[PDB]
C-alpha cells in the first residue's frame, strides 16, 4: 500500500492508505502505485485525483491548483483548493463550467470531471 | 527614522541541497 | 539460353527488391506513426477523437509509397520493360 | 465599559486559539512546498527572474500589514514604527518604496502623511484566507515582473512601471506576549546552498525542472504571504486580548 | 545448355527470399516499436489497457497487412512464377 | 549470348535496389515526421493548425528524395544507359 | 549443367534472405519491446504482472513473424518449389 | 561474350545499391530532423524561426551525402570508369 | 565446363554469410537497445539494480535466442548443404 | 569465355557500389540524429546555440569522415581496381 | 573453369555479408550502449562508477556476438567448407 | 573457359564492398547516436563537457574500433586475396 495525503494550502484535507492513485498532470493520465518511482509533477487546471482504497469506494477529488510528489511510501497531492465528490455542488459546477473566466472554468470542469459527468 | 539594521532585515531564500558553488 | 530468361530472372529479383524494401519502409514507419497515436492516447484519452486525423495524414502518406512500390513491382513482372 | 471590554477579552481569547490553530493548520503545506521547491532548485538552473537581484535597483515594493478593527493596543503602531524604519533604509539605498497595505488601519496612517498607496487589501485582516494572500502575491509578483524591463523611469516595453524588490512589514507571532512588527525581503529570493542531506535517486520530473520551478516560485510566495497574513491575524487578535484587559482593569 | 525455366526459378526464389526478408524486417520492428509504445502507455497508467488496445490493433493489425501482403506475392513469385516459359 | 539481355537484367535489378531503397527511406521518414506531427497534436490541441508547416516540409523533403529515386529507376528500367 | 544445381543453389540464396530478415526483426523488435519492458519495470515495479501480457502480445507477434520465415526457408531448402 | 555488356551491367547494380543507400539515407535522415523540427516548434512557437537555422543545417548536411551518392551514380551508369 | 556441386556450395555459402549477417545485425541492434533501458534504469535508481535483471534478461535471452538459431542453420547450410549433389 | 578484366571490373564497380551506399546510410542516419540532438538543445536554450555548435560538430566530423574513407577506398575501387589483370 | 573458383569466391562474398552484418550490429549496438551511458553520466555525474557495471555487458553481448562474426569469417575464407 | 583468378579477385571486391559497407553504417549510426547523448548532455549541463568526453570517446572508441577491424579485414580481402592462385 501507499500513503496518499492530500494537503491543501489552508489545511490538510486528508490522508491514508491506498492502493492506486490516478490523476492527470501536465504531461498527461499518470497512475501511482505502491512503489512508483519517485517523481514531482505539476497537475492539469482541472484536474482530477482519484484514490482507490482497500475495501472503500474509491475516493474521487476535484482538484486546483495541484502539484504531485510521488516519494518512497507517500504521496503527496499539494493543491491550493480541493473539494471531495461528496461535497460538490453539481449545479454551481456546470454553471462556472464553460464561464468566461479561465480559473473559474477550470475549477468547474475539475468539480464535473469529479462527479463522473466528464 | 532610525533606519532598519540591514541584518535585521530577514531575506527569503531558496535552500538548494549542494555544495557552494 | 533464352535471353528472355535472363531477362525475367532479373526483373523477378528486382520486384522482389521492390517489395522488401517497400514492406521494410511500410511496417517501420507505420509502426512509429502507431507509437505516437498510442502514446498520445495514453497521455490524453480524449485526444483519440482528434488524433486519428494526423495519424491517417501519416499512415496513407506511407502506404502509398508502399503502395506504389507495389505499382512498379507489377510492371517488372508482368509488363518487363526491355523484354525481347 | 467594563463588561464590553471583559467581553472582548474573552472574545479576543478564543479568537486567539483559532488562529493559533489555524497557524498550525498551515504548516504542512509549507513544509511540503518549501521542500519540493529545494529539489527542483537543486535539480534546476538558478536564473528565475525573482532568483536574480535586479542591478541598480531603483524601486522596492513594500507590503504593510495592519489590521482593520483599532482596538488592539499598539499593533498597528509597531507595524508602521517598523514600516517607517524600512523606508528609512530603502532611501538609504537609493530606493524609491511603492506601498502596498493590507487592512484600514495603515490605510488612514498612511492617508495621513500624504503617501500614496498603489494598492490596499482590506476586511480580511481577522481571518485571512489562501485567495486572499494568492490575490496580494499576484500582484506583488505581476509588479516585481514589471520592473524587470524598466529602466531610468520609464516603464520599458511593459508598459507598466514595476519594482526591483519585494518587502513585508508585518507582526510575527512569537507567542502569547511577544508579536514583533518584523521587515522581510520576500523578493528576489536569496539563493543558499546547505550540505548534501538525498541525492542517490534522482527525482523525475514531468515535464522537466524548469517548468516545475517556474510554476511553483510564484506558489511559494504566495504560501509565504498567507503565512504572514496568518501570524498577523494571531497577533492582532493577542494584541487586542493584552489591550481589553488593559482597558477593563483601567475601567 | 542451361535450362532457362531454371534460370527463371532461380531468379523467382532470390526474389521471394528478398520479399519475405524485407517483410519479416518491417513486420518485426513495425511491431516492437507499437508494443514498445503499448507498454509505456501501460506503465505509465496502469489502468488504460483496455484503452489502447483499440490503437494498438489499428496499428500492428495494419503493419501485419503489409508484411502479410508480401506473404501472398513471395507464393505469386515462387509456386506460379510470373514470365516462366 | 544476347548482350542486350545481360543490360536489361542489370538494369532491372538496379532499378528494384533504386526504388527499395527509396521506399524504405520514404517509409520511415515519413513515419517519423507522423510521429512527431501526432505527439504535438495530442499533447496541445491548439498547435493543430500552426504544426503542419514544418511537417509538410520535411514531408515535401523526404517525397522529393523518393521521387528522385523513382525517376532515375524510371530511367534505368525504360531507357537503359548503355543500352546495345 | 545440371539446372537443378542453380535452382539449389538460387533457392540456397532465398532462404537465406528469408532468414537474415526474419532474424533482424526478430532481434530488433524484441530488443525495443524489451526496452519498454525494462523502462516500465523501472518505472512502476508494482504494475510489473500487468506489464507482462502486452510484451508477450509483442514479443509472441515479434516470434510469429520470425517463424513464419523460418517455415519458409525450410520449404526453399528442404522442398524447394519450381525443383526439377 | 560481350565484356562491355558486363561492363555496364555492373555499373547498373552499383548506381542502383549508391542509390538505393543514398535513399535510405536521405530519406530517414530528413525525418528525424524534421520529427525534431516539429518537437521544437510544439514545445514552444516562439521558437519557430530560431529553430529553421539549425534544421536546415542538419538538413544541410543529410542531402551532402545523398547527391554526393548520386553524383557518383551518375558517374558509374553514364560514363562508367574501366568501361573500355 | 564447371562441377555443379561448386554451384550449390557457393549458393549455400552465400546463404549462410547473409543468415549470420543478419543475425549478428539483429542481436547487437537489439542487446544495444535492451542494455540501454537497463543503464537508463540503473541511473535512475540503484536499488533498481536487483530487479531490473529479471526484464532485461528476458529480453536479451530472446534477442540472443534468434542470433543462435541463425548460428544454426548457418551450419546446416553450410556443412551439411540442403539439396546437395 | 572473354576478357577476365571485365569480370574483374564488374565486380569493383558492385563493391564500390556497396562502399558507397553503406557509407551514405550511416552518414545520413547518423547526421539526422546529431542534427537532431542540436535542435532539440536550441529548442531547450536558445542562448546555447553556439556552445552547442562546438561538440555537434566533433559529431559530424566523427560520421562524415567515415563516408568520405568509403568514398577514398571506392575509389580505389573503380578508378584503379586493385587486381586488375 | 575450376569449381575451387566458384566455391571461393561465394567463401568471400558470405565472410562479407558475415563482417558487414557484423559491423552494423556492433556499431549501432554500442553506439546505442553509450548513449545510455552518456545520458547517465550527465544526469547523474557520481554514477559514473554504478553505470559501468551494466554498460560493460550490453557491450559485452553486443563485441561477443560481433566477434563470434569473425571467428566465421575465418571459417568461410580460411578453411573453406565444401572446398574442392 | 573463366580465368579463376578473375572470378576470385571479383568475389574478394565484393566482400570488401560489403565489408566497408556495414563498416559505414555502423560508425555513421553509432557515432551520431553516441553524439546525440553527448549534445543533449551539454544542453542540459552547459560544463558537463569535460565530465561527458569520457563515455562519449569510449563509446566512440568501441565504434571505430569496429570500423577499424573491418577496414583492415577489407583490406586482406583486397590486397592479399585469401585462395588467391
Amino acid at each position: 500500500d501507499l500513503n496518499v495525503e492530500i494537503v491543501a494550502v489552508e489545511r490538510e484535507l486528508w490522508s491514508g492508505p491506498a492502493t492506486f492513485v490516478f490523476t492527470r498532470t501536465t504531461a498527461g493520465e499518470i497512475g501511482i502505485l505502491p512503489r512508483h518511482i519517485p517523481l514531482v509533477a505539476q497537475l492539469v487546471d482541472d484536474a482530477m485525483v482519484r484514490v482507490e482504497r482497500e475495501g472503500e469506494d474509491d475516493l474521487r477529488i476535484a482538484v486546483d491548483g495541484g502539484f504531485l510528489s510521488v516519494t518512497e511510501e507517500t504521496v503527496r497531492i499539494l493543491v491550493e483548493n480541493a473539494q471531495f465528490e461528496s461535497e460538490i455542488d453539481a449545479d454551481a459546477a456546470k454553471e462556472d463550467a464553460a464561464s468566461d473566466d479561465e480559473r473559474t472554468a477550470a475549477w468547474g470542469r475539475a468539480r464535473l470531471r469529479a462527479l463522473g459527468q466528464i | 527614522a532610525e533606519a532598519l539594521d540591514p541584518e535585521d532585515l530577514e531575506k527569503e531564500s531558496v535552500k538548494v541541497r549542494k555544495p557552494a558553488p | 539460353l533464352d535471353p528472355n530468361a535472363i531477362i525475367t530472372a532479373g526483373a523477378l529479383i528486382g520486384g522482389g527488391l521492390i517489395m522488401g524494401g517497400g514492406a521494410i519502409g511500410a511496417g517501420i514507419g507505420d509502426g512509429i506513426a502507431g507509437n505516437a497515436l498510442i502514446s498520445g492516447i495514453a497521455r490524453q484519452p480524449e485526444a483519440q477523437g482528434r488524433l486519428f486525423t494526423p495519424f491517417f495524414i501519416t499512415v496513407g502518406l506511407v502506404e502509398a509509397a508502399y503502395f506504389i512500390n507495389l505499382a512498379f513491382m507489377a510492371l517488372f513482372v508482368f509488363a518487363t520493360p526491355g523484354l525481347q | 465599559i467594563k463588561k464590553i471590554t471583559k467581553a472582548q477579552e474573552l472574545i479576543a481569547t478564543s479568537r486567539i486559539a483559532k488562529a493559533q490553530a489555524r497557524v498550525e493548520a498551515a504548516r504542512p503545506y509549507a513544509a511540503e512546498i518549501t521542500n519540493m521547491l529545494t529539489e527542483l532548485a537543486g535539480a534546476s538552473a538558478l536564473d528565475h527572474p525573482l532568483l536574480v537581484e535586479r542591478k541598480q535597483p531603483k524601486r522596492a515594493g513594500v507590503l504593510v500589514v495592519s489590521s482593520d478593527r483599532g482596538l488592539c493596543g499598539a499593533y498597528n503602531a509597531n507595524v508602521l514604527r517598523r514600516a517607517e524604519e524600512l523606508f528609512s533604509l530603502l532611501r538609504d539605498e537609493g530606493k524609491d518604496p511603492v506601498l502596498y497595505v493590507v487592512g484600514r488601519k495603515a490605510l488612514g496612517y498612511f492617508s495621513f502623511r500624504q503617501r500614496t498607496v498603489v494598492e490596499s487589501w482590506t476586511g480580511f485582516s481577522e481571518r485571512p484566507t489562501y485567495e486572499n494572500a494568492r490575490e496580494i502575491a499576484d500582484t506583488l509578483v505581476n509588479a516585481f515582473m514589471a520592473g524587470a524591463d524598466d529602466e531610468g523611469d520609464d516603464a520599458g516595453a511593459d508598459g507598466i512601471l514595476g519594482v526591483d524588490e519585494l518587502h513585508i512589514v508585518f507582526t510575527e507571532f512569537r507567542s502569547m506576549l511577544s508579536q514583533t512588527a518584523v521587515a522581510r525581503r520576500a523578493a528576489p529570493m536569496e539563493v543558499e546552498y546547505v550540505g548534501e542531506v538525498g541525492p542517490r535517486t534522482l527525482y523525475s520530473f514531468e515535464p522537466d525542472p524548469e517548468t516545475l520551478f517556474d510554476a511553483l516560485l510564484p506558489r511559494y510566495i504566495a504560501t509565504r504571504v498567507y503565512a504572514a497574513l496568518l501570524e498577523a491575524a494571531a497577533s492582532e487578535s493577542a494584541s487586542r486580548r493584552r489591550a481589553m484587559k488593559s482597558a477593563t482593569d483601567n475601567a
